[PDB]
Order: C-alpha cells, then structure tokens, then sequence
C-alpha cells in the first residue's frame, strides 16, 4: 500500500432503552435510569423516626384516656400511624373541630400530661358509667373529670389555674349532654346552665343541649370536647352551672417535626427516610409515584410512573 | 444530533467496543486494531455522571403537612385543601417532564459533540498527511506501523516526518 | 478555465413573524403558530357536557323546592349555571356555609328526590304561606315539610330514619325562628325550644331565636336550612320540641365531574370541550387568556394574551 | 446562530426556493439552476413537528374546583382562596413564558445546525475537488455538467474521476 | 524566511468566580451577577407607598377607638405598621374573627368616620368604664355607643339605617357579657339580653353569656365585637332588648393596594418599591432570601442565598 | 464546552487581552503585534446582556396577601396557609436553581461558539495560504507585513494575491 487507513467510531450496545428528549418523545440510548419511584416493600420502617403504632386506638382517644388505650399515657412520637381497625369504647363523645384537635395533637407530638388539682367544692368528682369499663368495673376517660351532685346539691363552680410555667399549656375538657331532662335533674339537680372557660384571649361558651341521642354502648346520651391553650403568663377560667366534664391536668404543647397518617401497613425492623402510608419507599430517585401523602425525606409526588434520564449516548446498531 | 456525527457521517456504533465509548480502529499491512480514546470517553462521563448528580438529590424533607384523603363530604375547605394538592402536584409534574426533556436532548447533543471533538483534534494532528474520507474514517497517505498509529492516539505524531512521503502520494 | 460554483442556502419568506427566545425579545422566523386562545365566541355550546340552566333560579332553590323552581326537580347536570337575574320566591330564608351545600349538591350532579315516611304523630303537617304562593294559594317548599300545633297542643316530636341502601343521603331541614313571642306559641304552643338531629357520626343542635326581623314579602320570620349525611348503616334520628322544619325524603349524593358555574352567557347548538363564564372556547392551544374560571378539557390560564412558538428557521430576506 | 451557518456564512436566504428549506445553487457550462435537499428539509421539519406535539399535548382537564370570583367581603378563608389562584396563576405563567424562549431558541439553533450539516456533507464529498469560497459556495475546479452537479446534490459523486482533473487546475 | 504566524485566542482574568450550571456544581467564569437579594439596611423608606406608624395601637384597636388611638382617627394608608410594642387599654374585648377584621380593614386601607344618628329611644347613651379611661375621667371606645337602661327601663330598640349612598358601609358594633346576674339587671334590668342586626342578606344574631371572665382593669365582663356590611340599597336592622354596644356610624370601605405589616423596624425618609419586615430592599434582582412576607415591587422569595448569574465566558487561565 | 475550544483546542485565555473578548496575537519579520476583534465581542456581549435583561425583567407586584406568620396555634385553617406558602416557595426555588443551570449552561456554549466562528471566519479568509498548527494558530506560507496582517483582521485579505508564494512554501 504505502498507505494506512484509521476509522473513529462510537460505542453500541444490543439491549439499549427509549428515552423523551424535546423533538422525539421515543429516541434509543445506551442506557438510562429511572428517576420515578414506583415500588414499595410495603412495610414502613422504624429507623430514623420514632414510629407509634397506635394499634386499636385513635390519637384523639389516646389523648382522652380510653381504657384500651392506657398503654399510650405520656408517650411521644416522631409519626403516630392510625390504624382503620382503631374503635372507641369508652363514653359516646363528639368534637365540633376533630380534624383542627387531631391536627394540632399529632403536631405537638407528645402527650406528656401533667396532674393538676382545681379546688372543685360541693361536688362529687370521679364519676364513672357502664360504657367505659376499666376491668368489668365502671369507670371514664383517664384524663378528664365527670363531676356530678353530691348529697343532691350541685353549687356552681367557679375556678382558676394560672400559667406561672414558661411554655404553652393545652387543656382538654368536655361538656354533658344527657338524653333526658330527668338525667338532668339526677346529676345536676339544676335545669340545663352554661359553662364559660375564658382566657385572656380566648372565649368559649357551651350551652348543654339536653336531648334524645343515638343509643351507644348503653347509653343515649354524648359528650363534646373543646381545647383551651394557656399562654405563659395568662390564666384558665372555668364557670360553670354543671354538666362539666373537668379536666384532670395539661398537656405540654411542643412544635416540632412531628405528625399523624393514616396506613395500615407493618411495621420491620429496616431504615429509610421516607414514610407513605403503602410504607416506606427509597428516597436516592428525586420524584415517587406511590403516595402523594408522605412523611421524612422523600420523593416530590408526580402523575408519571416512569421518567427515564439517559446516561448515555445515542444508540446506532450495526447491520 | 446537533453536530452531525453520531447517527450521522458515522452510520453505526461499535458493539465490539468495551473498553470505552469513542475509540478507533485501523488497518495497514500489519493487519487491524481497535483501542478506546480515554480523553474523550472521560470527557462525556463526567459530564453525565455531573448533570445525574444535579439532579439526584435533597432536599424535600416535608414534616406535618395537610390532609389529602377525606372520608368525608365537608365542602368549601375540602374543595380548597383538595384544590391545593391538585395544583401542587401539576406543576411539578410538568417541572419533571420537562426536566427529563432538556437533560436527555443535551444529554444526545453532549456525546454527539464529544464525538466530533476527537474527529477534529485527530484532522489538526495529521495536518496535510491525511485526507478526509466523509464516513469517520481518515486515509493517511504513508506506510504507518503500529508504531505511529499509536503516535496519533496518543498525541505524539509529528507530522513533518511523513510530509515529503505523503504529499507525493496525493498529488499525481 | 473550466470553472463551476455550487452555492448551499436556505429558504427565506418576504413574510416574517416576530418570536422570543432566550437571547433576543424580538427576532423574525419564517412562521410562528399561537400557544394563548384569547377570544371566546361569547356563547356556551350545549354539548359535550349536559348544561342545565338555572334561568331564574339558584340551585339552593330548586334544591329546597321553590315553587317557581319545580321543573328542576329530578334534574341531572354536568354543568349547572346560575344567572344573576335569579330571585327567590318562597318564605325567608338564610344557609349557614350558603357556599358549602351550594358546592356540595353542584359537585353532586343531581336533584333525584326520595320521598320516606317518617312518623310525626300528633303535629299538623304541610303547613303553608303566601309570600310562598303556588299559583294563587298557599303552600311550601316542596321538599320540605312545616310541621305545626294539632289542635293548638304540639307533643314533642322524636323519629328515627335508618340507612339500609349502598349509598350516602343527604338530607335538608330547617328550623323556625318566628318574630314575636306570640307566633312562637300561636304555632308550637310552647315557647323557645330545641332541635337535635344526630348521626352515629354526626351532632347538629339548633335553639330557635324568636324575636323580629326585616320582615320578608310579608311574614315575620325566617329559615334556617341545615343538611345531614347519612352513610350506609348509620342511622338518621330527629328529635325537636318544635319550630321543625322537616325533610320529606332524601337526595341522592354522588361523586363525579359534576360542578356549577355563574354566567349570563347564552346557550347555542354547537360542540366545545371547555366552558368559561364567557363562554366557550376552543382547546386546541396549551394556554388560554379568556378566564380563570373554567370547566372541562381547557387550556390553562396564564396572564399573557400571546404567545408565539417559532416553527421556522430564522428569515434572512432578499431586501 | 450558535453554529454561525443562518445568519452567519450565509449572507441571507433564497425566497425563490418553495420547494424545500435548505437546497442547492449551482453555475456550470450548461447554465444555472436550484433544487431542493430532501434531507435536510425533512430533518428539520420532523424535529420542529415533534416539539411542537408535545407543547400541545393538553392534559389539562378539571371539573369542581374552588371559587375564584366573589361578591361578597369574607376575609380570612377568601384571602387564602384568591392568593391559592394567583399563586397558580404567576407559576404557570412563568412555564409558559419560560416554554416559549427555550424552544424558539432550540428551534433557531436546530434549523441552523441542519445548514451546516448539509455544507459538511458537501465538502466530504468533493475531497480535493473543491474549493471553500468562505458564503456558502464552493470553487469546483473542474468540469460538472448538470449529471455531475445531479450527482453532488445526492450522495453519489466520485471524486476520484476528476481529482486530476481538478488538481491541476488547482496548482499553477 | 516567508514565515508569519497568526493566533487567534479569548481573554482570561485572573480571579474568575463560581457559577453552577447543569453538568458541573461550580465552573469557573471571567464574571457573574449575583440574583438573589440577600442583604437590607433594616430600615422601612416612607415612599412612595403611605405609611402609617402604629406605635403602641394595633389597627383593630385603632379602629374601635381605644383613648390612646385617638390620634389615628380618619387616617388612610398604603401599608399599616404595627409594633411588638403595642397594647390594649379600654374595655376589654374579644372579636371571633380577628383575623379576618383585621384583614378586611387593612385590605380597606382608610379609618375614615361618618357619624350617624341612630334613634335609640328610652336609654341612656355614652356609657363609660374604669377600665378605659381618658385622663382620670371615665370614657369608651370612641367609635361606639354603650347603651343602658334609663329610669328602670329599657325599650327594645328598632332602628333602621338605609345605605343610599354610592359605597358600601362598614359598622362595627358588640354584645356586651356582664359578668354576674347582677350587672345585668343593674345595665339592663332584663335578665339576659338580645341583639339582632340584619341586612337583607344577612342575620347575626347574639345571646350574651352572663358569666365571670378574666380580671382586667377592675373589669370582669367583656365585649364581643361584631361587624356588617351594608351595601348600596340594602338597608341595616337592629333590635335589641338589652346588652347592645351600638354602633355611632359606619366607615368608609374602599377596596386597593392596602395592606398591613408587622414590623419593629425604624421608618426613614427615602425612596423603595419594596418593603419587608426586615426593612425596604431593591428589586433589580428577581429574587430575594430577605423574608417570605414582602409588599409592593418584590423579588420573589427563594430559599437560596445566593444565585450566580454568569455575564463572561469560561475563565482559563494558565501555569 | 460543546464546540471545544474554549478550554478546548485554544489551550487557555490571554489575561494579556483587556480591550476585547476575542483577539488576534501575530508574529512577522515585524514582531510584536496584538489586536482584539470587534465583531465577536460584541455578538458575546449582546447576547449576554440579551439574556440578563430577560431575567431581570421584574414583574412580581403583591399588596394584600396572606398572613404567613402566626402567633397562635389554630390548626387545620393554619395547616393550609403554611402549606401554600410552602408550597408555592419550594416552586420558585426550584425555578430560580433551574434558570441559572440553564443561562450558564448556555452562556459557556454561546461563548465557546463565538470562539469557533472566529476561527472558521479565519480559515475560510485565508483558503490554501496557511494551515492550522493545532493550538488556535495559523502558520501563514507567505511574506505577510503588518499591513497584510490588518487587512486579515478587516476582512479585507485577498488571498490569490500570495496564493503562489504560500502554495510554493506549502509543497516544497
Ligand atoms: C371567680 O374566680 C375569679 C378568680 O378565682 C374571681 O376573679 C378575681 O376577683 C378578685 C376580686 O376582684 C381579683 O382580685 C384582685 O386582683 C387584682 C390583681 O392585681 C395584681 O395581681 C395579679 C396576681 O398576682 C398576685 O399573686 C399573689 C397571690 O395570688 C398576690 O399576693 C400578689 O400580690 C400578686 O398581686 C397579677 O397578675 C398582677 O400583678 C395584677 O396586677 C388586683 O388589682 C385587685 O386588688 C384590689 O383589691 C381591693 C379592691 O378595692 C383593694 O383593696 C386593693 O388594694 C386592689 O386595688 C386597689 O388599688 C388602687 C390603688 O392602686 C385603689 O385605688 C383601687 O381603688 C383598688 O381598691 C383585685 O381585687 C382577682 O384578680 C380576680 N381573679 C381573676 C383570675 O380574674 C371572680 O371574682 C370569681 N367570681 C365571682 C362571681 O366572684
Ligand atoms: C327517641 O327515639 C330513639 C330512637 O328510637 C330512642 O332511642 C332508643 O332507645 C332504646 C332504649 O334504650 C334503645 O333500645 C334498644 O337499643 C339496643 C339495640 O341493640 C342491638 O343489639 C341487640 C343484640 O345485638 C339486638 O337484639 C337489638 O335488636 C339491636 O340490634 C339494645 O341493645 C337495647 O337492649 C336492651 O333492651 C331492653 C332494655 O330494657 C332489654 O330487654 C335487653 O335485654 C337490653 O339490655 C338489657 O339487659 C342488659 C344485660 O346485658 C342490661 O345490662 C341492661 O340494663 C338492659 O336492661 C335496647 O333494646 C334503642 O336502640 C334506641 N334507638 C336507636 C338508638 O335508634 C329514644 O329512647 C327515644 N327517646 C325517648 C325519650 O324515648
Ligand atoms: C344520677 C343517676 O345515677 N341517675 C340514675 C337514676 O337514679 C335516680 C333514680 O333512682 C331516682 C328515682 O328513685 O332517684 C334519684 O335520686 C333521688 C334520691 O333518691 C332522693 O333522695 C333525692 O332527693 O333526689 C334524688 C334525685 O337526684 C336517682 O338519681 O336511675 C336511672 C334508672 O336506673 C339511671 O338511668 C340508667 O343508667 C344506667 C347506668 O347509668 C350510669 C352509667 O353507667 O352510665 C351510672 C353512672 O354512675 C352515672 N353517672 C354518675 C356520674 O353518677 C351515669 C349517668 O347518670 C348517665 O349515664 C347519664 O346519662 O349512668 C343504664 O346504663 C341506663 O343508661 C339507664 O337506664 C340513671 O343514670
Ligand atoms: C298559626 C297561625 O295561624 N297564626 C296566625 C295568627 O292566628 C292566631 C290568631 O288568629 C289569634 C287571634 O287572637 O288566635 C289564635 O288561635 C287562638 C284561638 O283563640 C283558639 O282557637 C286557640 O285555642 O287558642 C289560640 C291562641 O293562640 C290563632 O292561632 O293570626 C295572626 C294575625 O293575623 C297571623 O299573623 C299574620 O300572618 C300572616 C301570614 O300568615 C300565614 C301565611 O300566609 O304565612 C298563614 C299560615 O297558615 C301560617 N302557618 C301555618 C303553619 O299554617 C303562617 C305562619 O303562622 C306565619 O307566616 C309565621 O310568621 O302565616 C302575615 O304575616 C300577617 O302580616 C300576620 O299579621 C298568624 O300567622
Ligand atoms: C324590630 O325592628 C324592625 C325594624 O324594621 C321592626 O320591623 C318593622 O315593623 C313591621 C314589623 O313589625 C313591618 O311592617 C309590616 O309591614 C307588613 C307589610 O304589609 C304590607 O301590606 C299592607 C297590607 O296588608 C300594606 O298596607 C302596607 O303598605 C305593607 O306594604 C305588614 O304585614 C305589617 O302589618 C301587619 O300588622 C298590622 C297590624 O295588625 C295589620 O294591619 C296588617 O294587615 C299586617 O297584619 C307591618 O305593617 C316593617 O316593615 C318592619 N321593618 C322592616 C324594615 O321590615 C320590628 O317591629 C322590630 N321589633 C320590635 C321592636 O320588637
Ligand atoms: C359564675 O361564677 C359565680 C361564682 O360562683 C356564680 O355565682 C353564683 O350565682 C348564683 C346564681 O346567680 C348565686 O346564687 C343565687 O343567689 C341569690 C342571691 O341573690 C339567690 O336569690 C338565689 O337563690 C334563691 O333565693 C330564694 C330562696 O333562697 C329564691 O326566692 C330565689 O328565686 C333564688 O332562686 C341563688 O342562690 C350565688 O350566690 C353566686 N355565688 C357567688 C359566690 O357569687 C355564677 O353562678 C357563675 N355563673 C355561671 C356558672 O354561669
Ligand atoms: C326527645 O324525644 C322524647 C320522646 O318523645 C321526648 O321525651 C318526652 O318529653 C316530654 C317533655 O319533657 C315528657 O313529658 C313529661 O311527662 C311528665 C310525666 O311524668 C310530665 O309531668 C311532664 O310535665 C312537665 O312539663 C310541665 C309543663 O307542661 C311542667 O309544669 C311539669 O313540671 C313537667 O316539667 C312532661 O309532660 C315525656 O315524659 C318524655 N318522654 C316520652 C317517652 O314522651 C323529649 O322531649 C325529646 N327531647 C327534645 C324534644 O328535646
Ligand atoms: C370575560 O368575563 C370576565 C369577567 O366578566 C372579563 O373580565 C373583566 O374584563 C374587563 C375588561 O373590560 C375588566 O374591566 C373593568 O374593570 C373596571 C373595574 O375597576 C374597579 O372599579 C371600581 C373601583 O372603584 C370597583 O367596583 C372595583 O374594585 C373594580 O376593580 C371597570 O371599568 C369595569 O367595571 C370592568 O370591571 C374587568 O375588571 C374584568 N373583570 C374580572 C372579574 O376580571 C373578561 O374581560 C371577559 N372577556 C374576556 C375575553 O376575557
Ligand atoms: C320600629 O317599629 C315601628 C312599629 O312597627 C315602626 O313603625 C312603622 O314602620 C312601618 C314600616 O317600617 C311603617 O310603614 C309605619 O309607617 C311605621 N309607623 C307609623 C305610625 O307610621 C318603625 O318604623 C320601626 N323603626 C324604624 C326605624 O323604622
Ligand atoms: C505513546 O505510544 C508510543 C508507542 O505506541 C510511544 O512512542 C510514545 O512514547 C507514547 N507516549 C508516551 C508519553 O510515552
Ligand atoms: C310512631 O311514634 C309513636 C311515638 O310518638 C309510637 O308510639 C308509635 O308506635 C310509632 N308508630 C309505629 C307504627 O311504630
Ligand atoms: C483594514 O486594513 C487595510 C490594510 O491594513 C486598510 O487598507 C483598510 O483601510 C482597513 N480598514 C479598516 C476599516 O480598518
């Protein structure tokens, strides 16, 4: 020859994947990786995150001290996990903002309680029924107070409790809606009266409603239950004619990282950042297709179940 | 591609190449042989492995958040959490498409460029020696060994050792 | 010499549309197509989706049964749209989150009526009013039923309403609240009273108000209208010692693409997939600038009135 | 241009050419002429038709959502309402201003990086034959009746039978 | 030698700064122009947007009159400022929606007065407290009326104030809650009170809680505070038997760019669209780590610190 | 960059060149020359500034909007305004990282293609009268004086005039 001949060239594979650029939507590359996280184990992991399974028992009636859920006193989380099994069985309560307690106990995340004692005078305190059972005997919410007649007298209550401590307090405290004026009369002695808790800004008025309600757990009768928070230097006031379920203490209000869901899924022994109700889901792709409700550090929520990236060049096989 | 090389004047890809992504690969009377350029396979890759990690990565570490499935009807604050979460999840939604979109097409024109990259740098190594032959392969106009074949991938050919040789073969 | 030239270029156009990029605010391409629709016909096409036009009428009336309003009933609707020149024309009356049922009944779709049976016993019922008129005499609204004293006494009123069916209920009631103390006992013997309408879920409690008001189209009271879901195997109970306005029967709830929407635009005989206020516009443009209110397969509103995307190389006339 | 061809080397467009996008003028002994490129033409439209279907794509359909107009002062629960609209409102108006720039500017360069492509395909082609003029044209210093100018149009000139030709009139 | 030699070669600069791009975290260019806002003098400039200094008032105690606001009556504003400093010193009062009073005022952006002759009949007027004192004389809030009973008497009020003007009308008004049984019957003679105000499209209705609230000022009541709209051709409608704290008039209710801030920082006398808690910025950038609350012309918030915008090209220099 | 030359084929920058982006450095029986070139600059420069008045074009007017701060804890109403201010501020976040990825991006490749056309402006002037050294340079084959050297940077270098004294060198 006296002569050579020197060809450049790019590599080619045989398997290859399709990718979206702006002009095609399907070109063929070399390889890709996916950028959408699709899958879960199914299983949430209890490692970084304080989890508490509340098993049978709902956040609110934790909060209140349902006998069933007396495993829960003073305890704090990271996610607190409802379960769809969860029940009440304890008195027929209602709460006009469920959504708002919930919202703002599960932010709290803690429900470190603090006993308080308020001076109540010419009442019976502790009252129990036969819908709340602590061991076949009667018994009531471990955090609240059922006052009722002593020697057929009910003074009405007047009550203070200043915040001298340096933090925000929560009290949770219910009013008695008996299903009969003659239930009435047997607890209160007095006709149907007001309840007024007041701080120094906030202002709350119940008026019991005496009436028919739907027969639960032996009675016709329910209870509603309201929040009071009490600033550092402001004071709780409570007056009341009767059909006052008292508080028994407070309940520290923190603000942290902390929050409530809803799944149903296991819990292992494993770690990862990320929580969805479907369990916990690797966090190392930057978008998830799993759960739009999420927990830690995760995946931002996308409609699209694949987004391939391509890692490499163009694929051109041989012929 | 942008710049014409890959699926362009190279008609296809090397499936025996494994050493790297661009390379070459030649014939004298010595026979043929294949070898990866190292310089410009790592050129591309850094710039892919740079642009993954980009777009990889923390944060979106989100705590107590609203609520996204209700069990029951409520109406106009339902209707406006719902409302938030749907146009929330739109918009990056369209952020990811359109992110994939631009990565991947400046992923393709990257390694077209790359490519084009060695075929220049080799055309300005061999000066006046070596013509053009349009399809990614050049011809040298002089007995080549292994020797400078080597000498060209590796950057040290000089030229005006084959310049006298080389002119007479083109010119007649 | 033996010469020859060959010269490689590109079309041009005398033509010219100006586009933005990156780098330029104005250069000129050879063509552009437009990605904001910012002209609407100014009427509403009738289809795909079912239009249902309230004319003089609010879905809140033809939902409690505005005599005026009683073509609506069992009417279903893909779109409901109110015009400002509705008025009502039956007793006085005001909704508490007004803005709440009217969502909820315009995402359900339908105004599909089932009468029930509930045991009233020793109360007059279908009590009637002009400023109510049905042609000429006097009656109600025709979902609703004004119970009233039976020979001038009213026993104290307590039903109960199961849900046996695969489906929610709503239902719609109100409670009185006469002008003066005399109407309250010319009507329920009794003076101010309560009402409690419960669910297993739900807590609903209102104490009527007696004492005036603007008096409306002659009379000197007013409604309240509340609503109540039921869910399957819950259960609906009632409870009223007077001032009752109780329901006849209940709605059917559904979930779907159903909704409403405030235009006096006119409706005509064509096809269009997205309806605004301003009536219906084409979609086959990304973006729209016509109105942020919308309904359907609509492009998206953005505040720019055009936008042109390049679909040519850049136009280098040739003088 | 990034690639400097439209707007650039080529000092301004042919409107008499309606047949094609990109194309051929050639002047030889048998006259003038000009003609289309298939190719290039095609590349070009195929990559602006693809872009532009996925800008139009259009999923986007909504049914219930929360109010957006009001005739009545509420305050707290409507403040938030408005400010969830113009939040949406502001962001998808960025995409679309954001949208409009970069693919007009990817349009711009793409339908530049084809006129270069094909002046590529050209030079390759006519080796040694051929000379640069620097405005988009080429010196062909040797004889190319219209089959030989049909054949440089279209992948199929040999060189190889004019490069002496074109050689000595090249060198003196 | 028939030599020449011509390099063709870009510029470096010897001290390039940092950009990010898509491929690399930071490359090296000759020049760049940072994006982000990130530093303020800490001062608020009194232009061009009105200003209004809220010292030691907040705007809804502005708006009802508190002694020591007087100065702020009938005064307009772009932006109301008000000051961790400040505090309440008439009556105490609670409104249910604070929020979105003070909302509504501040959106309003005037304080701007008109008295009204309302024709209370049979009760004394201009009622005081030691609790809201002017010098050591006893007074009220400004903007409201307490009425009382006279002669051992209090007639239900009815009066009407019809809106014939062009604009709509703002009151404010309250129900005042004695806190025993006893103030009542002093202020009132009637044991418990009523209030009714009504539009043709609205009805607020109170019933005072009579009950002990929290000492304040040698005070143990309190006011609820109430407001209505009133549009053109509507008409506002008050009864009440007792407990009413009467509106004197209505403000005016204009609708624009006011709004309201809080802030501690100091007002100087310059020139900026922009302004933040933290004080005035410039907007040249388009972004701004300032504070997520801003008014006016602003850059918009980022949680980035710093954006690098590259102005040069890559900076290669040599060794 | 993806047209490699800046950090590419030109080895590095001239911290020498003050007056102008782009330049020419020569060498003759004159020695001494430097030049900077106007016309690259400045297309670097409008495009540049093109660009950073887009950028800051500055459209965001907000008045009343909602509380983003609070004192009180009151839940769910709560709950949904810091989350749609959260919201819409992760969204400009990542607007704000993505724009300037992107403006870089395209800065260091528009600035490496104004080097490059640069350079294919110079090639073209000089048809076969010089050859490219590999380093950004040119090794002109004839006597080219100061005012030869000008007339290249002016577009005004007529190269039949030294094409047989430049053609002689090349092949001798
Ligand atoms: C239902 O239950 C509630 C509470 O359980 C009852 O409300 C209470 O009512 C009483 C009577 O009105 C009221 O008592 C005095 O309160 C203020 C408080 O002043 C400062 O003190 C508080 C508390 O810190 C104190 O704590 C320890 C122990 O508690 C004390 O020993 C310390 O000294 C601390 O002060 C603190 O937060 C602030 O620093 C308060 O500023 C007080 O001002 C009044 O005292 C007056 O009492 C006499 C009235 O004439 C008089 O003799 C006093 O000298 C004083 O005021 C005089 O001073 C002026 C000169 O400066 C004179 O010119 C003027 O004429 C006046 O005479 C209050 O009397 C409680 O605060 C209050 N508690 C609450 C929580 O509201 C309620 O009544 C009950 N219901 C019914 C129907 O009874
Ligand atoms: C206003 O209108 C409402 C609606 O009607 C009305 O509310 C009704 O109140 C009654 C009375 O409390 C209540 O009656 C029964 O409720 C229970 C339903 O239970 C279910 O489960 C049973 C087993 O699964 C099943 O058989 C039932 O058919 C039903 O499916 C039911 O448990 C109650 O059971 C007691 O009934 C009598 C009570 O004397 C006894 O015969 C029974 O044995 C049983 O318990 C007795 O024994 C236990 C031993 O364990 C003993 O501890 C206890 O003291 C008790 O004496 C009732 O039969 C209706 O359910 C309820 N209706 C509802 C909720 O819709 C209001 O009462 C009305 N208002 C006024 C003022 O009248
Ligand atoms: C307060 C009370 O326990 N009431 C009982 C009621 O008892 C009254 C009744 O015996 C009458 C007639 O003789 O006499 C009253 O006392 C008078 C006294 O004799 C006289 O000396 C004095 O002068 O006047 C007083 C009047 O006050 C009695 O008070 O009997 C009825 C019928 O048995 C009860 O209703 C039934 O309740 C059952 C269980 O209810 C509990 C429960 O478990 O829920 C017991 C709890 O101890 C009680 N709570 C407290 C704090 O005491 C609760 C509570 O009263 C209700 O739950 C409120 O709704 O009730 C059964 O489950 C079912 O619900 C009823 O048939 C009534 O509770
Ligand atoms: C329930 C009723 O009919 N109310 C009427 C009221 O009727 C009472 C009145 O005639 C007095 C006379 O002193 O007698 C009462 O009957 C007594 C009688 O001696 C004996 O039979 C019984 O044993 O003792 C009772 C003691 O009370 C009557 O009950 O008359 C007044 C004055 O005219 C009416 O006010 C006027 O109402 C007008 C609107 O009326 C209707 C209407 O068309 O809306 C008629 C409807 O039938 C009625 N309701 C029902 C359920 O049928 C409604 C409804 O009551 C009101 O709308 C409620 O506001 O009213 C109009 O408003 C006019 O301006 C009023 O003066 C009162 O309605
Ligand atoms: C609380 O404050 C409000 C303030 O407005 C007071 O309400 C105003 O006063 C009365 C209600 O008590 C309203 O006046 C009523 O108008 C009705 C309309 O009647 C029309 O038709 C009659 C023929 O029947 C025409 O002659 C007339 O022009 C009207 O246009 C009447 O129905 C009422 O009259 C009734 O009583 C008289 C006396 O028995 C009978 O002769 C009548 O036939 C009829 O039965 C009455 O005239 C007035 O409109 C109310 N104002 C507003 C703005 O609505 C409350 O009184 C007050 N409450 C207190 C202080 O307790
Ligand atoms: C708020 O807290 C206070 C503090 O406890 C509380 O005050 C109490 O109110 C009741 C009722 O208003 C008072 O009891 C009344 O006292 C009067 C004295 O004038 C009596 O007339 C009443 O008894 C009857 O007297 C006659 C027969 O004895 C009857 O002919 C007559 O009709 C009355 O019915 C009744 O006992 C009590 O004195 C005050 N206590 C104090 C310490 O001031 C108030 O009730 C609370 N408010 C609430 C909870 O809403
Ligand atoms: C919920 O639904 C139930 C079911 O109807 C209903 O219960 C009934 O309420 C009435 C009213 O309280 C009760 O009737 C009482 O019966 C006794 C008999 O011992 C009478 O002595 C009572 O007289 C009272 O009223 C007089 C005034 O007229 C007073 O002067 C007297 O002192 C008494 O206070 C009264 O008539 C009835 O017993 C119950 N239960 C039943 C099974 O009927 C209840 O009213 C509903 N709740 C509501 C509507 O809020
Ligand atoms: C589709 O329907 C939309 C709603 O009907 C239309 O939007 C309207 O477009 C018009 C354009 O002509 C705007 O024009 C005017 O705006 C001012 C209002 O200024 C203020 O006036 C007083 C101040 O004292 C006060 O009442 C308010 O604060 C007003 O803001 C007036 O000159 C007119 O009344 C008219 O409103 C409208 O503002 C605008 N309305 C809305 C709700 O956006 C749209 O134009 C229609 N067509 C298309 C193709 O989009
Ligand atoms: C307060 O109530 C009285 C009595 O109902 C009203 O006096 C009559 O009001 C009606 C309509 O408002 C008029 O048609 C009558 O002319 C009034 N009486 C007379 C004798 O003419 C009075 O108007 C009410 N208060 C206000 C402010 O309107
Ligand atoms: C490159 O390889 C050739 C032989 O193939 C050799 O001549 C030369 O020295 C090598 N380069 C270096 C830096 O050693
Ligand atoms: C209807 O309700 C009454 C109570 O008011 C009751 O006595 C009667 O049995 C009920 N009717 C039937 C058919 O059960
Ligand atoms: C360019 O250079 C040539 C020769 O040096 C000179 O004749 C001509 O006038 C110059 N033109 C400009 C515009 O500098």
């Amino acid at each position: 020859n006296s002569m050579a001949t020197l060809c450049l060239g790019h590599h080619a594979v045989p398997n290859g994947t399709l990718v979206k650029t702006i002009t095609d939507d399907q070109i063929e590359v070399t390889n890709a990786t996916e950028l959408v996280q699709s899958s879960s184990t199914g299983r949430i992991c209890n490692s970084p995150h304080q989890i508490l399974d509340g098993k049978n028992c709902t956040l609110i009636d934790a909060l209140l001290g349902d006998p069933h859920c007396d495993d829960f006193q003073n305890k704090e989380w990271d996610l607190f996990v409802e379960r769809s099994t969860a029940y009440s069985n304890c008195y027929p309560y209602y709460v006009p903002d469920y959504a708002t307690l919930r919202s703002l106990v599960a932010s709290s995340g803690n429900l470190e309680f603090t006993q308080e004692s308020f001076n109540w005078t010419g009442v019976a305190q502790d009252g129990s029924s036969y819908a709340c059972r602590r061991g076949s005997v009667n018994s009531f919410f471990s955090r609240l107070n059922w006052l009722y007649n002593l020697n057929y007298k009910y003074p009405e209550q007047n009550v203070t409790m200043p915040n001298n401590d340096k933090f925000d307090k929560l009290y949770i405290w219910g009013v008695h809606h008996p299903g009969t004026d003659k239930d009435q009369t047997n607890l209160y002695v007095q006709a149907s009266g007001r309840v007024i808790v007041s701080t120094k800004r906030s202002q709350q008025t119940v008026i019991p409603n005496i009436g028919s309600r739907p027969w639960v757990r032996g009675v016709s009768s329910i209870i509603s239950i309201y929040w009071t928070i009490v600033k550092p230097g402001d004071i709780l006031l409570i007056n009341s004619t009767g059909n006052l379920i008292a508080p028994r203490g407070y309940f520290k209000i923190q603000s942290g990282k902390s929050s409530i869901m809803r799944s149903d899924a296991h819990i292992d022994e494993c770690n990862s950042e990320c929580i969805t109700p479907n369990g916990s889901i690797p966090n190392d792709k930057p978008f998830q297709n799993v759960n739009k409700i999420t927990y830690g550090a995760c995946p931002r929520y996308v409609k699209q179940n694949t987004l391939k990236l391509a890692t490499g060049m163009r694929n051109v096989p041989e012929k | 591609g942008i710049f014409g090389a890959i699926a362009g004047f190279i008609e296809n890809g090397w499936e025996g190449m494994v050493d790297g992504w661009y390379g070459f690969r030649h014939q004298n009377s010595e026979g043929t042989g294949q070898a990866a350029d190292l310089k410009s396979t790592q050129a591309a890759i850094n710039q892919i492995t740079g642009k993954l990690n980009r777009v990889i990565k923390k944060t979106n570490e989100k705590f107590h958040q609203i609520e996204k499935e209700f069990s029951e009807v409520e109406g106009r604050i339902q209707d406006l959490e719902k409302y938030v979460e749907d146009t929330k999840i739109d918009l990056w939604s369209y952020n990811a498409e359109l992110l994939v979109a631009l990565e991947n097409q400046h992923t393709i024109d990257l390694t077209d460029s790359e490519m084009s990259k060695l075929f220049e740098r080799t055309r300005r190594q061999l000066r006046e020696n070596a013509e053009d032959m349009g399809n990614g392969c050049f011809k040298i106009y002089h007995k080549c060994d292994n020797a400078c074949i080597g000498s060209i991938r590796n950057g040290t050919y000089d030229h005006d050792i084959y310049r006298n040789e080389a002119l007479n073969n083109r010119f007649q």
